[PDB]
């Protein structure tokens, strides 16, 4: 069963998603962002000393 | 045979699939416990038992 949602990019915020499939009892699953990292792509120009 | 009075039916879930994708609950009042036969009176829906 396919489902799509949007969760805030906040560390420690308890996001809870509610799935309601026609034939079954509703389900709630919890997603949380433990950690995040954002890295640029670097190409070295020179060094100095 | 048992005598059945004041019977109503409510539809819990329904999904028009090839298999048996709908379920019914029937409420009744009886004087004795017994074994007796249920039917549907149209071909728009087909029972399993």
């Amino acid at each position: 069963y396919e489902h799509s949602t949007v969760m805030p990019n906040v560390v420690g915020f308890p996001y809870k998603a509610h799935i309601e499939r026609p034939g079954y009892s509703p389900l709630t699953l919890q997603m949380q962002v433990v950690e995040t990292s954002l890295e640029p792509t670097l190409n070295l120009e020179y060094i100095t000393c | 045979a048992p005598t059945i009075i004041d019977l109503t039916c409510t539809v819990a879930t329904c999904t028009h699939s090839s298999d048996f994708g709908g379920v019914l609950t029937l409420t009744y009042k009886t004087d004795k416990n017994g074994d007796c036969s249920v039917h549907s009176h149209s071909n728009v829906a087909t029972l399993q038992e």
